[PDB]
């Protein structure tokens, strides 16, 4: 009984559980991660080794962070629970290969690890640029058990964007249009055509890299007549839209939290937000070579990438003010969700202007490859995706669990790592306008008092998320079971009860025109 | 030159049920969506169930994005909190 | 002469062509002045702007190649 | 939202007692490995 | 170089550097402006108990929402592409450098003339003379003249790196295969510091660059004396 | 209908396909390999093949594929 | 299949201790891991 | 060839509580052991050529 | 249940097929740098079990079972449109490559295209026979869908034979036209973009045919209605995909680029 309902599943609640399992492990990985890092950098000298020890754990760090802890999370976890449940769907449309979405990531994840423990690891960075990443700078196996793991990771997730897309395009009510959907529902059927879109080219890119590694191809070696600024274009025509995949889900489940403890029946603007969503998936396909500003590229690419980079704060400036507009004449509920709504609100708001200050090529000159960059991505990865999942966890733990959360805990937990994340990130501002550069393990002296301010943040980060472990096992420990959740009417995913039954939805909705 | 089955001929299982009951205008498996009634308490809307509760989504006016879900109950006639639309269980 | 000037047909970042284009430039000059028994001084103004602007692995590569046989552009 | 209580409530002491087991289940291991950095 | 709890840019040493530092003033103050407007409005919206939870007219305040950040990229972009086509203008250069990158050192090229060029490492910490920077001085500083448009082509001969001087306002990738230009103007004499900024391996921290800015003359005895 | 597309097939498709296997068949014949030259850009070795002694490709023809050190 | 809360999911929470072992065990051996594969590349 | 389908059909809906990935009879139990036994000692054996392959 | 989707038994082919994956990419690892193909053949042989027997549970749920409703149907259409534009972008990604290459030949190439000591095949000969034989096959399966459509059961046999023995004869063509090439993979970035390009349509034509000969058994067995019959459509669409990479592999690499 155990192996059929976890190992040979079709049910769309134990899948995202088994996804939310995954992201959780794969968490702890990315914080152990981010802790050696800021270890190495918490005094000037060296505590580990040289860069590419140091590069190893950066490199992991990132692809630990970004596809084992906030994809699956999000689309795996939170997609795989809600989407059914918010379109009144009996599962999946594909139930089965949405199980082999899921169990492709153990794999990617061992070859990953495998990566690490074999040679001298891949201290690549995680754009893993030739010729550092190419066959001499790297001989061995270390980074083609990357490049084998993003290829799992990259059809898991192809598979899953087929799987959404289908789901939310084909199984509503059919009363229901895509424009009486929840903003959950729209940000995943976005993000999976992001998915669907860019990971094919990385997986073309990583693919060249792979032959040039081992079949002795030329496409990124000058000796053939090769580029190695190709491989650069392959991976961010993937890469931007991959940070847009990273925030969109969160922006929808922020836009439900918002909603939800504003004691609000909908979001503020609903068709705003939807084209706010859809402008940011589109525009985030014409701007990638906003990651390639040094590299040498002409005048004009560098005026039309800065121009088109900076359009994208319209549509997202759309969503912040819609979010605040949901608030305006709320019922304000200060639950520990609301907390990390509001932070996130704010928290990615500074990060998407350092990102428009980044939009500018001729400032992104002094601030490419510096801690700059460092700055307003964590502000928007670890205080924003890292916000909304939190704030997604606990509104919705109750729902997946049938248990409740101890919201003063909760409350506490919030304060801890809003302290941490702002201490960690806030002085790399400062580090990267003064000059320290990415990717390194130790730095000149004059940078180390901010590296030393950074590092004692992220010491305050690992109490939160040690802390994040004792509260989830206090939930189950105690165990007390809900008994009314508000606003069910307008929030289809809790009027089955918590949690709900393995089947729901086996009689549809009523909807009539 | 013949040897192709129809769905008439070979049709089996779920797909055969629907495709059996759309020829006598029959919808068992809530392919199309119900046409409202003027949803007084004199003229409710049906909903039909195979048990004693159903949720109704009710899309209140033509065009709002909010739908409002609720329990329909076997008995007297509900309606929807939001615009006091009728709606009356037929299991 | 002081650099290599400013050469329209080469004003972006990426100055590879240039460098090339020159060490072509030099070399055909030359083959056609000591063919004919010429004078290679004509060629003067493509060494001085190849010499300034050409790394010199690419150089001592490129004249490593002319003598072996694999030199891949024309002369 | 509303709950019943604690069907196995949780003690202030059994709380000390899963925080404190928590922390050293991450503090522990880690700091094994730091302290003999220099062995290594 | 930067000096300890700096907060913002090196002091700017060339023209462009001077045009980024105002232009980063402006925007900084956008981005305060905006940040600051959202943190109120967040306490503006959480510090009352009124309350209006019926269904909201978007359109009108649609409008607002969408000009206004239209209006103030386009104040950014006035003079952010005003710096980026001046850089990128006709100067005419007195003299052309070229810089390679290596695992882990840079090597330069002076062949404007004669046949000029040796390699760059950084000093090791324990070689350090009383007063030297860790991380940050070499032993063979690249000699430059002084108030010149000089014409910087930066390569590699192995993996990515990246030639950086804040001060200066330059940072030029180093690829194998391409020639990338930059120019550089120093408006004073000195001593001006950058660091490779292309991960390139497992001395990427420890392979900096030493600008040494003097009178044309002295560049002139230098470059004779380093043949 | 069928008709139709059966008819494109047999009248206009298999056709083509006889009159390009007419030209393939009547140019086809070994034409006469080039002189090797050494070039650096071609036969290119960073690691050896995964297969036989490292050093030939995958479908090697001795008749045309000179190694990195000219033809067998 | 059994539902309800505590049913659903792949640990059983019957006995808060011995789900304070399993908790433990699963993020301690994801927290330790990079630690060890440090001292592992260390070690060579 | 003759039209068997109906004869299928009665098999694969026959009431017997099997997954259709064993409803065909004893050869599907036998396929289905020796894909499990290969991809589980395959991966078995995966582990031990990671431990192999992390030591010089 | 009272709506139209289909709730799929559980199934041990998801895990089987991860763990192929495994097995596949640690086996290539172990063959490119260990010397040994044996966890690459493993991975091999139980990608194909996993494929067969879910593929197989497939057709039991469909023409056995009578899960395929016509919602269920709609759902695998969208499918199978997505999965396609999916390899889409992964031919757009080799297409990139090869512009790239092309359009700005470096120093190393001799600075122009085709590379100084590439010698082109002749696109007027085999190159162009194999455009007729992807060609005609996209005549052909139309010609097989109309009969299957109209109740002809002989002649969607004939017409879908016709179609897989021209991609049969394509596969054989460019099999000899490898052999037959002076110009290898390791030929600099012109072999590189030459090979890997044609190299994965190769893969995705051998694909399709067997996707064809999986329909073409099917068809024997009776297993397609007049209306009813996505297996075939999904075949169809993927073999009409496979024939337009192959007219801008002609127009791109062989033609313009030679
Ligand atoms: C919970 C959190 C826990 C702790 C977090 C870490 C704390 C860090 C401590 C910072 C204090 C620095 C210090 O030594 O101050 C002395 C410092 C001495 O002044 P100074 O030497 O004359 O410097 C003026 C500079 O020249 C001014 O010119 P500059 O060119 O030298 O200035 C550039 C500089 C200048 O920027 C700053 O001074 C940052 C101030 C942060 C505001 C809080 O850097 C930045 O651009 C930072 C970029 C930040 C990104 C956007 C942030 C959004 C703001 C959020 C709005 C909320 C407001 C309510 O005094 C300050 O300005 C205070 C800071
Ligand atoms: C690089 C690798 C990537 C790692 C990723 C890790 C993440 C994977 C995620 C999936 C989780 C695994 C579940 C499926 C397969 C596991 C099989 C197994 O043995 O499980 C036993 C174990 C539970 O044991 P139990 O309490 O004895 O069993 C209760 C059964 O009802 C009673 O069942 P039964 O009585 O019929 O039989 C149960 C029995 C035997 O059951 C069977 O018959 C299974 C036989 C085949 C199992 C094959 C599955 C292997 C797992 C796949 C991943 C590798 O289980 C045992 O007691 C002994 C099993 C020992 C093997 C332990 C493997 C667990 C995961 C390993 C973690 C990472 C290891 C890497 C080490 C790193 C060092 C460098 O399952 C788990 O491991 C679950 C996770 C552990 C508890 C964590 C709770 C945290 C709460 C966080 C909140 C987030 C959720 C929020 C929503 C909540 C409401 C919905
Ligand atoms: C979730 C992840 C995420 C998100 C959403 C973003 C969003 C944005 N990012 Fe960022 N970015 C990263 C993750 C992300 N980024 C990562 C990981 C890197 C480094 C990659 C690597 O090298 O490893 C990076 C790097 C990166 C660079 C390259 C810098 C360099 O390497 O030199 C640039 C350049 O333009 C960029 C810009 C932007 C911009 C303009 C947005 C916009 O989408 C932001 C828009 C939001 C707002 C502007 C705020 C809200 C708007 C308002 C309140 C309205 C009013 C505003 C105005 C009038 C301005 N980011
Ligand atoms: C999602 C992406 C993400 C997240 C969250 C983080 C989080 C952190 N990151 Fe990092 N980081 C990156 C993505 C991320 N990072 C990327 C892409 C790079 C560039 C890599 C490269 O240069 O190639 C990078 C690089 C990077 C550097 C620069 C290294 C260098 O240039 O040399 C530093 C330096 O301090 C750093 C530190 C941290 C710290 C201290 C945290 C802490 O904030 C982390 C604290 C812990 C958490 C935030 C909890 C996470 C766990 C969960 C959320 C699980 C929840 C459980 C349930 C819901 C059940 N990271
Ligand atoms: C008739 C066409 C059919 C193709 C069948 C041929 C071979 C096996 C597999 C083919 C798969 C296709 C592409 C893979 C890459 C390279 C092969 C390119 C096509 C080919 O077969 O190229 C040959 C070289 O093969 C070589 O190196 C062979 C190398 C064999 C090992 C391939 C390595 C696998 C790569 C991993 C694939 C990753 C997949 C990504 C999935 C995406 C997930 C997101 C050419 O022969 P040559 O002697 O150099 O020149 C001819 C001289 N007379
Ligand atoms: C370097 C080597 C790395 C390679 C890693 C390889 C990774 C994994 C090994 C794959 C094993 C594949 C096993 C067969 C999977 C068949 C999936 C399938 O056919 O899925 C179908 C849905 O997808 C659809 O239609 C349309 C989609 C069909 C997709 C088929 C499988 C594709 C796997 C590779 C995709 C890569 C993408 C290439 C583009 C970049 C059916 O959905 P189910 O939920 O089953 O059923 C629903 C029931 O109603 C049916 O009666
Ligand atoms: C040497 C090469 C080795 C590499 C591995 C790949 C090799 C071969 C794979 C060949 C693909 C064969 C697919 C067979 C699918 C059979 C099942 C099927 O066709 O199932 C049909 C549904 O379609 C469906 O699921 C549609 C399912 C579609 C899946 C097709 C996907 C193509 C897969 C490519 C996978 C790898 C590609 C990655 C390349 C980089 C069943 O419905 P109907 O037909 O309507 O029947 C019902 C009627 O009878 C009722 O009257
Ligand atoms: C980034 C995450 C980590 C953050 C810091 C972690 C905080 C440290 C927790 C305690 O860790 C322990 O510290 C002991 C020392 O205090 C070590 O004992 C060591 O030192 C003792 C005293 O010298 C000896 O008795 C022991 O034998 C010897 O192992 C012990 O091994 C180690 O587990
Ligand atoms: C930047 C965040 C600020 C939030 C601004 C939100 C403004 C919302 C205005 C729309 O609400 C209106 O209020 C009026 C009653 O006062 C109603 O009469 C009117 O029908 C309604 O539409
Ligand atoms: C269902 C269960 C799954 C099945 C698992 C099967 C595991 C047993 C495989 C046998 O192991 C082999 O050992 C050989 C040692 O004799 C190796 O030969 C290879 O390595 C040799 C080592 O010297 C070299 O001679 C050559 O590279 C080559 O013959 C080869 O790598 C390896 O496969
Ligand atoms: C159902 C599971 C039970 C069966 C388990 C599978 C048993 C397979 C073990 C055999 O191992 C092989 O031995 C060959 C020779 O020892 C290797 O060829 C290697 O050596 C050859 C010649 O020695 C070379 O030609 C090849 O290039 C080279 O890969 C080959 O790779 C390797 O796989
Ligand atoms: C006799 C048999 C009848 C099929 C049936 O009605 O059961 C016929 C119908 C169509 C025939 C096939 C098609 O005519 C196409 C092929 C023609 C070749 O000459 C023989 C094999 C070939 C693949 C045929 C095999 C077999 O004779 C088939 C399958
Ligand atoms: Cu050289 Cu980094
Ligand atoms: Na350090
Ligand atoms: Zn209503």
């Amino acid at each position: 009984m155990f192996i059929n309902r976890w190992l040979f599943s079709t049910n769309h609640k134990d899948i995202g559980t088994l996804y939310l399992l995954f992201g959780a492990w794969a968490g702890m990985v990315g914080t152990a991660l981010s802790l050696l890092i800021r270890a190495e950098l918490g005094q000037p000298g060296t505590l580990l080794g040289d860069d590419q020890i140091y590069n190893v754990v950066v490199t992991a760090h990132a692809f630990v962070m970004i596809f084992f802890m906030v994809m699956p999370i999000m689309i795996g976890g939170f997609g795989n629970w809600l989407v059914p449940l918010m379109i009144g769907a009996p599962d999946m449309a594909f139930p089965r290969m949405n199980n082999m979405s899921f169990w492709l990531l153990p794999p990617s994840f061992l070859l990953l690890l495998a990566s690490s423990m074999v040679e001298a690891g891949a201290g690549t960075g995680w754009t893993v640029y030739p010729p550092l990443a190419g066959n001499l700078a790297h001989a061995g196996a270390s980074v083609d058990l990357t490049i084998f793991s993003l290829h799992l990771a990259g059809v898991s997730s192809i598979l899953g964007a087929i799987n959404f897309i289908t789901t939310i395009i084909n199984m509503k009510p059919p009363a229901m249009s895509q424009y009486q959907t929840p903003l959950f529902v729209w940000s995943v059927m976005i993000t999976a055509v992001l998915l669907l879109l860019s990971l094919p080219v990385l997986a073309a890119g990583i693919t060249m890299l792979l032959t040039d590694r081992n079949l002795n191809t030329t496409f990124f070696d000058p000796a053939g007549g090769g580029d190695p600024i190709l491989y650069q274009h392959l991976f961010w025509f993937f890469g931007h839209p991959e940070v847009y995949i990273l925030i969109l889900p969160g922006f929808g489940m922020i836009s439900h939290i918002v909603t939800y403890y504003s004691g609000k029946k909908e979001p503020f603007g609903y068709m705003g937000m939807v084209w706010a969503m859809m402008s940011i998936g589109f525009l985030g396909f014409i701007v990638w070579a906003h990651h390639m500003f040094t590299v040498g590229m002409d005048v004009d690419t560098r005026a039309y990438f800065t121009s088109a980079t900076m359009i994208i704060a319209i549509p997202t400036g759309v969503k912040v003010f819609s979010w605040l507009a949901t608030l305006h004449g709320g019922n304000i509920k200060w639950s520990p969700a609301m907390m990390w709504a509001l932070g996130f609100i704010f928290l990615f708001t500074v990060g998407g202007l350092t990102g428009i200050v980044l939009a500018n090529s001729s400032l992104d000159i002094v601030l490419h490859d510096t801690y700059y960059v460092v700055a307003h991505f964590h502000y928007v990865l670890s205080m924003g995706a890292v916000f909304a999942i939190m704030g997604g966890f606990v509104h919705w733990f109750p729902l997946f669990s049938g248990y409740t959360l101890n919201d003063t805990w909760a409350k506490i937990h919030f304060a801890i790592m809003f302290v941490g994340v702002n201490m960690t990130f806030f002085p790399q501002h400062f580090l990267g306008l003064s000059g320290m550069p990415r990717r390194y393990s130790d730095y000149p002296d004059a940078y180390t008092m901010w590296n030393t301010i950074s590092s004692m943040g992220s010491f305050i980060s690992l109490t939160a998320v040690m802390l994040m472990v004792f509260i989830i096992w206090e939930a189950f420990a105690s165990k007390r079971e809900v008994l009314t959740v508000d606003l069910t009417t307008t929030n289809l995913e809790w009027l089955n009860g918590c949690p709900p039954p393995y089947h729901t939805f086996e009689e549809p909705t009523y909807v009539n025109l | 030159g013949g040897g192709v089955p129809t769905d008439e001929e070979q049709a089996t299982g779920l797909e055969r049920e629907v495709m059996l009951a759309a020829r006598k205008g029959q919808d068992p498996y809530n392919i199309l969506a119900p046409k409202a009634t003027s949803g007084t308490k004199e003229d409710p809307n049906l909903v039909p169930s195979i048990t004693n509760k159903r949720i109704v989504g009710c899309i209140c006016e033509e065009d709002n994005s909010t739908v409002i879900w609720f329990w329909l109950h076997k008995g007297e006639a509900q309606r929807c909190p939001s615009c006091g639309t009728h709606y009356k269980l037929v299991p | 002469y002081q650099t290599a000037p400013f050469d329209s047909r080469f004003p972006n970042q990426n100055q590879t062509r240039n460098c090339w284009q020159n060490y072509l430039d030099f070399h055909r000059c030359e083959k056609a002045m000591t063919a004919k028994g010429g004078d290679v001084s004509v060629c003067e103004w493509y060494r001085r702007v190849y010499k300034s602007l050409c790394p010199i692995s690419w150089v001592s590569t490129w004249d490593d190649r002319r003598a072996e046989g694999t030199f891949p552009g024309k002369i | 939202i509303t709950a019943k209580p604690a069907k196995t409530p949780t003690s202030p002491k059994e709380q000390a007692i899963g925080l404190s087991v928590t922390f050293l289940s991450f503090l522990l291991p880690a700091g094994w490995v730091l302290y003999h950095l220099d062995n290594y | 170089m930067a000096y300890p709890m700096q907060l913002g840019f090196q002091d700017a040493t060339s023209p462009i550097m001077e045009e980024l530092l105002h232009f980063h003033d402006h925007t900084l103050m956008i981005v305060f402006l905006i940040s600051s407007l959202v943190l109120y409005i967040i306490s503006l919206m959480l510090t009352t108990k009124l309350t209006h939870t019926s269904t909201m007219d978007a359109q009108e305040v649609e409008t607002i929402w969408t000009i206004l950040p239209a209006i103030i990229l386009i104040l950014i972009a006035l003079p952010s592409l005003r710096i980026l086509y001046m850089m990128d203008e006709i100067n005419n250069p007195s003299l052309t450098v070229k810089t390679m990158g290596h695992q882990w050192y840079w090597s330069y090229e002076y062949t404007d003339y004669e046949d000029l060029s040796f390699d760059s490492y950084m000093i090791p910490t324990s070689e350090l003379k009383p007063g030297e920077l860790r991380l940050l001085e070499v032993d063979n500083r690249v000699v430059l003249p002084m108030e010149m448009t000089i014409r910087m082509l930066v390569s590699s001969e192995d993996v990515l790196h990246s030639w950086a001087v804040p001060s200066l306002g330059l940072k030029t990738d180093a690829i194998p295969g391409r020639l990338n230009q930059t120019t550089l103007m120093s408006s004073r004499p000195g001593l001006y510091y950058g660091q490779c900024s292309e991960i390139c391996g497992s001395n990427h921290s420890f392979m900096p660059i030493v600008l040494e800015l003097v009178p044309l003359k002295y560049f002139e005895k230098w470059s004779a004396s380093m043949l | 209908g069928a008709r139709t597309w059966r008819f494109l097939t047999f009248g206009l498709a298999l056709p083509s396909v006889a009159l390009c296997t007419l030209n393939s068949w009547l140019h086809s014949g070994h034409r006469e390999r080039p002189a090797f030259i050494p070039y650096h850009h071609l036969r290119i070795r960073t690691k050896p093949f995964s297969w036989g002694d490292g050093n030939h490709t995958f479908f090697h023809n001795p008749r045309v594929n000179p190694l990195p050190t000219g033809y067998e | 299949y059994e539902e309800g809360p505590g049913k659903n999911i792949p640990f059983s929470v019957e006995n808060k201790w011995r789900l304070l072992a399993m908790m433990t065990l699963f993020f301690g051996s994801g927290f330790a891991a990079p630690f060890f594969i440090v001292r592992h590349q260390l070690l060579k | 060839f003759e039209n068997r389908v109906a004869e299928k059909q009665k098999l694969f809906q026959e009431d017997n509580g099997l997954p259709v990935h064993l409803k065909g009879g004893a050869t599907d139990n036998i396929l289905y052991r020796v894909t499990m036994t290969l991809c589980l000692g395959g991966t078995l054996y995966s582990l031990y050529c990671l431990g192999w392959a992390s030591f010089p | 249940q009272t709506h139209a989707y289909h709730m799929v038994n559980p199934s041990p082919w998801p895990l089987t097929g991860a763990l192929s994956a495994l097995l596949m990419t640690s086996g290539l690892t172990m063959w490119f740098h260990f010397n040994s193909m044996t966890l690459l053949m493993i991975g091999l042989t139980t990608n194909m079990l996993t494929m067969y027997q879910w593929w197989r549970d497939v057709i039991r749920e469909s023409t056995f079972q009578g899960h395929h409703t016509p919602a269920v149907q709609k759902g695998l259409r969208y499918g199978m449109i997505l999965f396609i534009i999916s390899e889409v972008l992964f031919f757009t990604g080799f297409f990139w490559a090869f512009y790239h290459s092309s359009l700005a030949p470096t120093p190393e190439l001799g600075g122009c295209w085709p590379p100084t000591g590439i010698h082109p095949l002749n696109p007027l000969e085999v190159p162009l026979l194999n455009t007729s034989v992807l060609l005609a096959s996209g005549v052909s399966i139309t010609w097989a869908h109309h009969s299957l459509m109209e109740g002809d059961r002989k002649h969607m046999l004939q017409a879908l034979f016709i179609t897989i023995t021209l991609g049969v004869y394509f596969t054989l063509l460019q099999a000899s036209e490898y052999y037959e090439a002076p110009f290898t993979i390791s030929d600099g970035v012109y072999g590189s973009t030459f090979f890997v390009a044609t190299g994965f349509h190769g893969l995705h034509v051998i694909i399709g045919s067997t996707f064809l000969i999986v329909c073409f058994f099917r068809q024997l067995k009776f297993h397609f209605t007049s209306n009813h019959h996505f297996g075939f459509e999904a075949a169809a669409w993927y073999w009409h995909f496979v024939d337009v990479v192959w007219l801008f592999l002609y127009v791109s690499i062989y033609w313009w680029g030679s």
